[PDB]
């Protein structure tokens, strides 16, 4: 309960949509900082979780969204963007698309979260499907424990499209 | 007749539609259309049509 | 051919290759067999468009070829059609198409080229969906203008008929006629990818050729997206524009460009969409944009023949009278409609409506209450206009 009103205010939202994109930039910061990762890995994992988190919830994915979640990540560039095209390469891959995977989850729950269907969630979610169209096509095939990362963007991306007006639905 | 307001000047006359104009843009649930078009013609009349004037 | 790029000879050979592949029947298919694989190989040459051309669209014949089970059983769908097609469109095989139909024997040719055409929106769609798809999730939210183009490629498509098809109602009827092109049209409206979205209101325009054409196009927003929700974008861009006070330019411009050939080309049926675009398009006008002329040109579409000028009139006055101030002299008057009406595209524009406007009639006391009334000011304008004309640029 509580905290969403509380928290919402204040701060925490608008510091962590800026922290997205942040975030990704953060990633490549990544291998540098591989070390300085002992500690980030603690805290921007933490970070994600949180984002999720307040997304599952109606009063929680509001403000997220009112933060301007999705702009944040078209700042971030994460989606827009292949990741095969770039270390053992196949540690990058799994390292990339597990981004991938949390922010993916992240714009789900936000779309669900609110009223998926004729609310103004859905038509966010929509754009931000085209706009990032063909990484999802091209997420559909392939294998690895970088399979398992891509298997379950995939399965997010499937729960984006229909949760929205059908990705395929609205592309008549 | 708000849209055409000569018939009323015509039977009526123009002091008393110009009263009756006044009315209905004071008039209380009424349209903004309605209060804008009396207010117009009671401020403007008809354009160059009928004239709101003192005469010598 | 091959050992022709920009070679404009090359549109001779499209006749006969065009109704060869339509034709493959003919071959044996022990032959046509053999092409089929040869091309696969082939896919070493993007250098060559052209061929990346011609084979794709033997491959848009093939797939239908297979009906007769012997060839289709035989053959793997992945391996066989889509992954090679997949690498022609890749290899800009759409690109050159554009280029063949806007760079338009013509009998041969545009009859061959439309059965080529619909072979593709019939037997294709599965690589319609699938490049949809793909192009939707490709960008991410400093984009260049060759970033956008690269993917486009259904757009491209979506051109290709455009410049085909324009002109030629005939063939743009074959598109309405019967509620799998009425399909297409159909798929096409439902692409909402705001790129998408302007060429299908580009594509349709061409469609809309015929006067009789043109009454479907009406039909069709009419009846069977709306008419209402094209004039509810404008209104919304406007607000957007002066809140804030290319991406945009694009969309309204196709918005624009499609009202322009409808409202020309149709009857009464312009008082109802005069009645509806004209209040918006109004609106549209007063923000600056760069489209003011368009605007312009498309209200000058919807001016009735009738008495019923006057909302038009009113507006045009207000739209000139508005900010100015007028002294009692009549410079003051020529300067209302030079500061509002500062580009050369606005002046054209203006030009179109006040002919049209002019075309036998205006109200009484025209300007009644802010300004000494009558026509004369505007004609007074032209002073500015065509006085000018002697320096223009740029015959």
């Amino acid at each position: 309960q509580q905290w969403l009103l509380y928290l919402s205010n204040s701060g925490y939202l608008k510091v962590l949509v800026d922290s997205l994109v942040e975030d990704d930039r953060t990633l490549q910061s990544l291998l540098t900082p591989q070390p300085p990762l002992l500690k980030a890995l603690y805290t921007y994992e933490s970070k994600m979780a949180f984002l999720t988190r307040v997304a599952k919830i109606q009063q929680g994915a509001l403000e997220l969204l009112r933060s301007g979640v999705i702009v944040r990540l078209a700042q971030c560039q994460v989606y827009d963007m292949r990741p095969e095209t770039d270390m053992f390469i196949p540690t990058p891959v799994d390292r990339y698309r597990q981004i991938l995977l949390p922010a993916l989850q992240l714009c789900q729950v936000i779309l669900t979260s609110s009223m998926a269907q004729h609310l103004q969630a859905a038509g966010q979610v929509l754009q931000f499907l085209i706009s990032h169209s063909d990484t999802i096509q091209a997420i559909l095939r392939c294998q690895d424990v970088s399979a398992g990362s891509l298997q379950e963007l995939a399965l997010l991306t499937g729960i984006i499209s229909k949760a929205a007006l059908p990705g395929i639905l609205s592309e008549l | 007749l708000l849209v055409e307001i000569e018939r009323f000047f015509k039977l009526h006359q123009e002091d008393q539609a110009c009263a009756t104009c006044l009315i209905l843009a004071c008039s209380t649930c009424d349209r903004e259309v309605s209060a804008w078009a009396t207010r117009a013609f009671f401020r403007y009349g008809g354009e160059a049509q009928m004239r709101f004037t003192t005469l010598p | 051919l091959e050992r022709v790029s920009l070679d404009a000879v090359n549109l001779a050979l499209l006749m006969a290759l065009l109704y060869c592949f339509d034709i493959s029947f003919i071959e044996q298919k022990q032959y046509i067999a053999t092409i089929h694989s040869r091309l696969q190989d082939s896919q070493l040459w993007k250098l060559p468009g052209l061929q990346a051309t011609v084979r794709l669209a033997w491959a848009l014949a093939l797939r239908g070829i297979s009906q007769l089970p012997d060839v289709t059983a035989l053959a793997e769908f992945t391996e066989a059609d889509e992954a090679m097609a997949e690498l022609a469109i890749a290899d800009n095989v759409f690109l050159f198409l554009m280029e063949s139909v806007v760079v338009s024997q013509e009998e041969f040719y545009i009859r061959r080229v439309h059965n080529l055409i619909t072979d593709f929106l019939a037997l294709m769609p599965m690589k319609v969906k699938q490049l949809r798809n793909r192009a939707d999730e490709d960008a991410r939210m400093m984009g260049n203008e060759p970033p956008i183009s690269l993917r486009r490629d259904l757009e491209h498509l979506m051109l290709l008929i455009g410049e085909l098809y324009k002109k030629n109602p005939e063939l743009a009827l074959e598109y309405w006629c019967p509620t799998v092109l009425s399909k297409f049209v159909r798929q096409m409206g439902d692409l909402l990818p705001p790129t998408i979205y302007i060429p299908y209101l580009k594509m349709l325009q061409g469609l809309a050729n015929g006067p009789q054409c043109a009454h479907y196009c009406f039909s069709l927003l009419k009846v069977n997206v709306s008419w209402e929700h094209f004039f509810h974008s404008l209104m919304l861009y406007h607000e957007h524009l002066r809140k804030d006070l290319q991406k945009e330019q694009d969309g309204l411009i196709a918005f624009l460009q499609l009202t322009s050939t409808i409202i020309t080309w149709s009857e009464n049926a312009r008082l109802a969409l005069c009645e509806t675009p004209v209040v918006v398009i109004l609106g549209l006008l007063q923000c600056s944009i760069p489209l003011k002329a368009e605007l312009l040109k498309t209200l000058a579409a919807f001016g009735k023949s009738p008495e019923i000028a006057a909302s038009l009139w009113q507006s045009l006055e207000y739209t000139i009278l508005q900010t100015v101030r007028i002294p009692s002299g009549i410079e003051v008057e020529l300067n209302e409609i030079e500061s509002r009406c500062e580009e050369y595209p606005l002046t054209r524009a203006f030009c179109q409506l006040i002919s049209t406007l002019v075309e036998s009639s205006f109200p009484s006391n025209l300007g009644a209450g802010l300004r000494p009334p009558g026509f004369d000011p505007y004609l007074q304008f032209l002073r500015d206009s065509v006085f000018r004309f002697r320096t223009r640029a740029r015959a």
